[PDB]
């Protein structure tokens, strides 16, 4: 699974560029008795497009009672937009491979999206000339149909 | 002259403007009949790989992904996709797999004499290959030894051993009776032994008049053995094996 | 593009892609007459008559033309 | 719907309307000015 | 020894926001600007004449502002479209605002000339 | 004429 | 109740055309000339000069009827071109 | 206008809002919310697409009417309006199913030019304005509009040669560039072009 | 919930057939009455998964021609069957139950090669499973040419003999009720395609202006058929159809759709464009598909036509602007199988619906309005019938509405497109004594 750093998931929210993000995976064993937690160091996950954008070693955080589970923490997704895969590929000699993949779709960033203009300050100065000249259109229009010649 | 003029623009416009694209005039429908097969019995996030002329169309009709454009704002991918057409089965196959492909689409124009066809847009590919990689893709290899752009029985080994050509050319020979069939656009004999065997790629849909034809790239082997080796092995007659000789092999890690 | 509208042989040395589209090739004479009958020729003729009688709509339509 | 040989009848039946009622446009402009 | 090992870790590299200036300045050059605005307005009225002799009498008072009301108005619509409604907001606004304004300024202008 | 190869 | 409503259904006339529509081809054909006629008689009323409260009661009675006509007129044509209304 | 679609160029995707021109899409989209909320007929959006070209043909003549009518006279206007309807060169890029960007490029060039002209010879900037958001609307449905923007420079500069300068042409020429370059560098694709 | 109220089958004969692409059962039974109170209900019994998908139920008197009243009560579900009059405390009734099911049997080899015919798997019950005590029971089954048993059981009297083309299971004498601990799987021959409709929307336009009634059906279709093994090559096809291959396939070349009689305006059309393998004949509508839909493809495809409004339009008598419809339920293909229908009738404007009614039970009856070309007040009424399993030829039944069409509202469409005109004028008018000159 994942999802936003904040729990919002992909449907309520399509990911964007520069945005945070967490992966978690759970993994478990057979002893030929019962379903176990297997605990394992060597677990990496990859944020693909066609090479590896991010490989992250899993970590260790929440156990069930047959089942451990992995998680990448909050990492910022790429600046380059596109379609990236999340994968986990387990891949140890003498245990079962595991293979887990998901082709997601990474946006740009809309419009919108940007600063706003009063936020910055070389845009405070441009809007300030703007808004000047606005103002004194609208008094040169009243002066050039009031004032007789 | 002025009612010569009307007369002259209607005839022009009737003859040659109003054609349509999908549907060639006899109707032959192959395109939209591949395309909708495409989109019917296909997997909705499937990829499918062809040139860049048909991808708008594929994308409006088949309604599946597609690598490569009428718009052409990269011209590596382009070339990738160029790349992946005329080189040998294996180095086809670990392009695309590489980029996630699931069908190749292919027009062939033999039967009806189309002329539109891809073997009729070949040289181009491998002109734009070859402007990336000088060194693997050489238009000089796709002629004869005399410098002929063949399809017969004397074609280049460089040109039987391409994907196009063993994908457009699949099952030709025998679809005309007598074992020997004759091309239309390029008027050219096919013979059964002129075509060499797809061991990477099956096929999955050829239209009613064979204008396209769609492969389907085919998972590796389980036990991790070239595909190729397999072939081999199920077309090679049972025969008592040659000897036990010690395989040169190397060191293993 | 648009250099390649005055150094004619400029496409193939470097683009490759675009002089594979048949739309970016020249003409022969035929289709300017399959595409303007009787206009082609009465065409050339208006350009002088509109030269003669120099306005500034006429200096527009003459570099225009 | 309409065949084909009625389309052509009809583009150049608008066509030739066309023409005779320009010329005669021109007539009359060019005779009363 | 191929893919047999566990991986050396990968980490995106970022660009950098590029650099916006210290307030002091832009609050600097602001006050430039607002003077200079200043400056304008009181060289209309002191140096220039901007007589203001000819204020509309009569009926035409109403027309002349009508008049004010359109140009202040449609200016007031585009500071609302600046701070965020949508330009489906600001065409319908400006259409309403528009054809009773198209009526008074035409008559203004046509009874004061 | 359109944008398809040639 | 099922029984009820079937015997309601078979013992009952069926149902008869206003206007066939073999002939509503006919009929928009004339509707189109008269609702031309009157739309530019009522173009025309409004060149007249004749007197503001003249031009508004010409424009008004002939835009009323040049309207019933084109709604006709379009039913009509409507339901000759195949698309039916 | 903030699409990214993820079914074109697989592994990289496509930005369509910088790489596409929005104007015979917006204007398609409009045809089709008129006549179905207004005059109450609900076509399809197939249909729509397929008689774009079709219609805006008749306004192209319209167009050429007026502007011919500025170069002589409205009989010489009839005359290239009756040319231009069934001419074979327009009707080429313009038969009902093609869908590209001159079925209605080559309609706003020609009522673009009608301004100009009606800008360049009276000396209005009323009818400049209306030839730079004309301008405007060919910047954001055709990408071939940078043809107008060294087609009018070009003219005005002749006219400066031939000696032939007035205020009128001041006034069209400089309001003309104005509002037509502030308002096509509002199009994602342009940019900054204009100016670089 | 075992039936408290008791019977006795004297017997119980079963014969289930298998000659289409679904199973139709036939029980011949002859109860007695055990209770010395009078009854009058019986409870017929259906496993879960088969009464999920149950299409037709009836019940009927062997002497008599009546159909009992027959109900499905809503984990051996049930069936409720009402009888006419009170039976006597110890007396005799023969009944004849008829049932249609939704399921056919999967492929026994998935996978098979375009020329080879197909082999089916059903699984079924071989003892009568019932409510009440039997005495006597046989099961035969019919309609295939080859019945063989997947792995069949040692006992000799659990065993089915072949006389003909039957596959009979032998009379058994004695019974328990609700004892069902014996399951049956027979593999039979087929060699049709197995068409399954997935949804069938239909879409019926009544229009009083023109007296026509014009039909629109989308079809979304599957071929439940073997899937090909080794994949689909054009040469095979080709040659088989050279040579003349006349005989029965599991591929779906043409439908021959059964349409109303004086249809006219014929149009078949898929998502991508208009289809031209298309042939028209009397009262038959010829449809090929752009691809020959073989074992597990999707073909999505919408039919359409035109009648006369006077066929299927009647007038009631007491009022002149009361009308009555009766529209059919299913036009499709000869044997195929629905698994859900949304049947709209869309009416004019002015109607107002008084009385429904449907010969077949429906899940969901919805009224709503939906606009249409020149629909500039509200839009036309549409009703719209869900039904679930419907059968090809089992579900002929005619939906019943009663609607009043005021002489009122027919005159004012025009009257709609008159006003709307005026306005435009008005605004003309307006636009045209407005100087606006500086
Ligand atoms: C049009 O389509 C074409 C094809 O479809 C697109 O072209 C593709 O574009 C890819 C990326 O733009 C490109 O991939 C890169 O190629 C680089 C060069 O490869 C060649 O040289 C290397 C040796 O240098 C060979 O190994 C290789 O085989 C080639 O011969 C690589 O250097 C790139 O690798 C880096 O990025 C990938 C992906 O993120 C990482 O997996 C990899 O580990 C490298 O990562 C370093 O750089 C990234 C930032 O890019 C850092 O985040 C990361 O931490 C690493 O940083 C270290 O190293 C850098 C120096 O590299 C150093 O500054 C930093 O401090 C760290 O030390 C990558 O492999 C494809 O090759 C290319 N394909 C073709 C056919 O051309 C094209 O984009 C499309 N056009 C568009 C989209 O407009
Ligand atoms: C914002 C205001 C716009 C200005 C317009 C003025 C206002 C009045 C409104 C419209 C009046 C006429 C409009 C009818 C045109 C639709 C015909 C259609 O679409 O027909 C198409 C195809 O045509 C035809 O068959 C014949 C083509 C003839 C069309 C006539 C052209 C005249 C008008 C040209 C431009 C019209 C503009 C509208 C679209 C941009 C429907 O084919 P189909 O396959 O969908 O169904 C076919 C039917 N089966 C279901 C059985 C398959
Ligand atoms: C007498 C007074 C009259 C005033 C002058 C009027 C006209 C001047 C013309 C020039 C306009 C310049 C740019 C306008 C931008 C509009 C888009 C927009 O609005 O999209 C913008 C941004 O997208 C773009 O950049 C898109 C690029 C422009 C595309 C235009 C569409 C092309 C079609 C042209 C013709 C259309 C005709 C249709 C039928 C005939 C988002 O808008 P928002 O909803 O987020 O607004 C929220 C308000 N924020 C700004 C504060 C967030
Ligand atoms: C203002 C001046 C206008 C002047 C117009 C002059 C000439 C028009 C000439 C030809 C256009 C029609 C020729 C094609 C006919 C077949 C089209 C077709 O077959 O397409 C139709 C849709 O297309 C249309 O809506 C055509 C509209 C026809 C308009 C006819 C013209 C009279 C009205 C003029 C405008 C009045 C506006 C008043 C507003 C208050 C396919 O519909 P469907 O697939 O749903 O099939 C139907 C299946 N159900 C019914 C089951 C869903
Ligand atoms: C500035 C104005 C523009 C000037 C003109 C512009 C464009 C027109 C030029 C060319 C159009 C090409 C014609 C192609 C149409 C193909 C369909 C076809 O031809 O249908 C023909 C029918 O024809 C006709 O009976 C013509 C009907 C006569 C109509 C009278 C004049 C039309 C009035 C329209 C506007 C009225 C509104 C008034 C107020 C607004 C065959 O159809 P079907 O056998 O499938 O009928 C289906 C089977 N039933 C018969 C059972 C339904
Ligand atoms: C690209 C150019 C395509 C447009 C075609 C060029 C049209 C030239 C217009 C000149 C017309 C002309 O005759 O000029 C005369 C004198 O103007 C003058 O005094 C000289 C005008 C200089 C303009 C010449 C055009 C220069 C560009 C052509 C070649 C450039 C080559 C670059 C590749 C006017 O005559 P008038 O008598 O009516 O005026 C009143 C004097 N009594
Ligand atoms: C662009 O490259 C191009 C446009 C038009 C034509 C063309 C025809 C194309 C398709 C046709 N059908 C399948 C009906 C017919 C065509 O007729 C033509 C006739 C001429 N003449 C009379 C000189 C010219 C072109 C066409 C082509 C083309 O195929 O030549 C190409
Ligand atoms: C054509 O009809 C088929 C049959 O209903 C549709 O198939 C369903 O598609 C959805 C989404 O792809 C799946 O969730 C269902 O499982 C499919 N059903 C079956 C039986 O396969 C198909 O989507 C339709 N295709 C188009 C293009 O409309
Ligand atoms: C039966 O009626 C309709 C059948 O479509 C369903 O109820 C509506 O379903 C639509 C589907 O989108 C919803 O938008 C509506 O909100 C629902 N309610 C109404 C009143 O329209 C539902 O299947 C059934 N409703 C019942 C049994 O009440
Ligand atoms: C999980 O917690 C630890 C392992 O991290 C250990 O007590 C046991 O495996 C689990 N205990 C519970 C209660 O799940
Ligand atoms: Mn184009």
């Amino acid at each position: 699974v994942h999802s936003h750093a904040d729990g919002t998931s992909y449907d309520e929210e399509p990911y964007k560029i520069k945005d945070k993000v967490i992966y978690s995976v759970g993994f478990s064993e057979w002893n030929g008795e019962e379903w176990l937690p297997h605990i394992a160091d060597d677990i990496q996950f990859e944020l693909r497009q066609v090479d590896p954008y991010y490989r992250l070693t899993l970590s260790p955080s929440g156990n069930d009672s047959e089942t451990q589970y992995y998680t990448t923490g909050e990492f910022i997704l790429p600046d380059r937009h596109g379609v990236f895969t999340f994968l986990t590929d387990y891949r140890k000699i003498g245990l079962s491979f595991t293979t887990d993949k998901d082709v997601k779709a990474i946006r740009h960033l809309a419009n919108d999206e940007y600063p706003r203009s009063w936020e910055i300050s070389n845009s405070w100065v441009y809007i300030s000339a703007i808004c000047g000249v606005i103002v004194a259109w609208i008094f040169f229009v009243v002066s050039f149909v009031t004032t007789s010649s | 002259y002025l009612y010569l003029f009307v007369f002259h623009s209607t005839w022009v416009t009737r003859t040659a403007y109003s054609s349509p694209s999908v549907v060639l005039p006899s109707l032959i429908d192959d395109f939209r009949e591949a395309y909708y097969w495409l989109r019917m019995n296909s997997d909705e996030d499937s990829k499918v790989a062809a040139w860049w002329d048909y991808g708008y169309q594929i994308g409006g009709m088949a309604d599946r992904t597609t690598l490569v454009d009428n718009n052409t704002w990269n011209n590596t991918h382009i070339a990738i996709v160029g790349k992946a057409m005329a080189s040998p089965e294996e180095k086809s196959y670990e392009i695309l797999k590489e980029h996630d492909v699931d069908y190749v689409l292919v027009i062939f124009g033999g039967l009806i004499g189309f002329g539109g066809d891809d073997i009729n847009k070949f040289l181009w590919m491998i002109r734009i290959s070859e402007g990336i990689w000088p060194e693997e893709i050489k238009e000089r290899d796709f002629y004869t030894a005399e410098g002929e752009y063949r399809v017969d029985a004397r074609a280049s080994e460089t040109m039987r051993n391409s994907l196009l050509y063993k994908m457009s050319y699949k099952d030709f020979p025998q679809l005309f009776n007598g074992g020997q069939a004759t091309d239309r656009v390029r008027q050219q004999m096919i013979t059964p032994l002129d075509v060499p065997p797809l061991d990477y790629f099956d096929e999955v849909f050829t239209s009613e008049n064979w204008m396209v034809r769609i492969y389907q790239l085919k998972k590796d082997d389980a036990q991790g053995r070239t595909l190729r080796d397999v072939g081999e092995l199920t077309r090679s007659s049972t025969k008592t094996r040659r000897s036990i000789k010690r395989p040169e092999l190397g060191l293993r890690v | 593009r648009f250099y390649s509208l005055w150094d004619t042989n400029y496409a193939k040395i470097h683009i490759p892609i675009i002089a594979s589209v048949s739309e970016h090739q020249p003409v022969s004479w035929p289709a300017f007459f399959f595409d303007t009958h009787f206009l082609i020729w009465l065409f050339p003729a208006g350009v002088f008559l509109l030269f003669l009688d120099l306005k500034d709509e006429h200096v527009f339509v003459i570099a225009y033309s | 719907m309409i065949s084909d040989e009625q389309l052509n009848s009809l583009a150049i039946t608008f066509g030739i309307v066309m023409m005779t009622l320009i010329v005669i446009y021109h007539a009359v402009d060019s005779t009363m000015s | 020894v191929d893919k047999f090992g566990i991986k050396p870790e990968i980490h995106h590299i970022f660009h950098a926001e590029p650099k916006r200036v210290a307030k002091p300045i832009a609050v600097i050059f602001v006050l430039i600007i607002f003077i200079t605005i200043l400056s304008l307005i009181v060289t209309w009225l002191n140096s220039c004449a901007a007589a203001f002799n000819n204020i509309p009498t009569g009926v035409t008072a109403v027309y002349f502002l009508g008049f004010i009301a359109t140009i202040v108005g449609f200016e007031v619509i585009f500071a609302r479209y600046y701070l965020g409604t949508s330009i489906f907001e600001t065409l319908f606004s400006s259409l309403y605002l528009g054809a009773p304004g198209l009526l008074t300024s035409t008559k203004f202008l046509r009874s004061f000339g | 004429y359109a944008a398809a190869t040639s | 109740t099922y029984e009820q409503l079937y015997k309601e259904f078979h013992s009952s006339k069926s149902f008869q055309p206003f206007i066939h529509l073999d002939t509503q081809p006919k009929f928009a054909i004339c509707g189109l000339i008269v609702t031309l006629a009157v739309l530019s008689s009522a173009l025309f009323a409004v060149g007249s000069k004749s007197s503001y409260i003249k031009k508004l009661f010409f424009y008004t009675i002939l835009s009323v009827i040049g309207s019933l006509f084109a709604g006709l007129t379009t039913v009509f044509a409507s339901n000759s071109f195949g698309v039916y209304v | 206008l903030n699409w990214f679609d993820d079914r074109t160029w697989y592994p990289l995707g496509r930005v369509t809002g910088g790489t596409l021109y929005p104007g015979l899409m917006t204007t398609s989209a409009f045809i089709w919310h008129a006549l179905r909320n207004w005059l109450g007929l609900p076509i399809d959006i197939r249909n729509v697409c397929v008689l774009f070209a079709p219609l805006f043909s008749g306004v192209t003549a319209w167009a050429t009417y007026e502007f011919t009518k500025e170069i002589k006279d409205a009989s010489a206007g009839l005359l290239a309006a009756g040319f231009i309807a069934i001419v074979p060169g327009y009707i080429s890029r313009s038969v009902a199913g093609s869908y590209d960007n001159e079925a209605i490029a080559i309609t706003l060039l020609m009522v673009t030019f009608m301004f100009w002209i009606k800008a360049q010879k009276t000396g209005s900037i009323m009818h400049a304005t209306c030839a730079a958001l004309f301008y405007f609307y060919m910047v954001s449905a055709w990408g071939g509009y940078v043809f107008i923007t060294n087609l009018i420079p070009l003219h005005v500069f002749l006219l400066i040669l031939m000696g032939r300068y007035s205020s009128k042409l001041y006034s069209a020429y400089t309001t003309w560039y104005a509002i037509g370059t502030v308002a096509s560098m509002q199009i994602p694709f342009v940019g900054f072009l204009p100016i670089r | 919930y075992e039936p408290p109220a008791t019977w006795e089958n004297v017997d119980y004969k079963r014969t289930i057939d298998v000659s289409n692409a679904y199973i139709s059962e036939t029980i011949e039974i002859t109860i007695k009455n055990i209770a010395s109170e009078p009854a009058t209900e019986y409870f017929t019994a259906f496993e879960s998964g088969i009464f999920s998908k149950v299409s037709f139920f009836s019940a009927y008197f062997t002497n008599e021609a009546t159909f009992l009243n027959s109900q499905l009560l809503a984990e051996i579900r049930y069936g409720i069957i009402q009888f006419p009059n009170a039976i006597s405390p110890q007396e005799e009734v023969s009944l004849v139950i008829k049932s249609f099911y939704n399921t056919v049997g999967i492929p026994y080899p998935e996978h098979v090669g375009m020329s080879e015919e197909q082999h089916l798997l059903w699984e079924t019950n071989r003892l009568p499973l019932s409510a009440y005590d039997t005495k006597k029971a046989s099961f035969t089954l019919i309609g295939s040419s080859s019945f063989e048993e997947y792995h069949p059981p040692n006992d000799e009297s659990l065993l089915g003999k072949a006389n003909g083309n039957s596959f009979e299971f032998g009379p058994w004498e004695d019974i328990p009720r609700f004892s069902s601990n014996e399951t049956l799987a027979i593999v039979y021959s087929h060699n049709a395609p197995l068409n399954q409709v997935v949804n069938l929307r239909r879409d019926i336009w009544l229009s009083h202006w023109a007296s026509t009634i014009q039909f629109e059906e989308y079809y979304e279709l599957t071929n439940k058929a073997a899937k090909l093994s080794k994949g689909f090559s054009r040469l095979e096809l080709m040659k088989q159809i050279q040579t003349q291959n006349m005989r029965q396939t599991h591929f779906v070349t043409v439908l021959d759709m059964l349409l109303p009689e004086g249809a006219t305006d014929h149009y078949f059309t898929d998502l991508v464009g208009l289809v031209s393998t298309s042939h028209a004949e009397r009262d038959h509508f010829f449809i090929r598909p752009r691809f020959p839909i073989f074992g597990g493809w999707n073909y999505n495809f919408t039919v359409g036509w035109t009648n006369k409004l006077s066929d299927f339009l009647h007038v009631s008598s007491g009022s002149d602007e009361k009308f009555v419809a009766s529209i059919p339920i299913l036009n499709g293909p000869p044997d195929t199988v629905y698994d859900n229908v949304e049947l709209s009738v869309f009416l004019p404007e002015g109607a107002e619906i008084f009385d429904i009614d449907s010969p077949v039970p429906f899940t969901n009856v919805s009224i709503e309005t939906q606009k249409s070309y020149f629909d500039l007040n509200k839009g036309h009424v549409k009703l719209t019938f869900s039904y679930r399993n419907l059968i090809s030829q089992v579900a002929n039944g005619q939906v019943l509405i009663k609607y009043d069409y005021p002489k009122s509202s027919f005159f004012k469409k025009p009257l709609s497109i008159a006003c709307y005109i005026f306005t435009a004028l008005m605004g003309v008018f307006v636009l045209k004594t407005l100087n606006m000159n500086v």
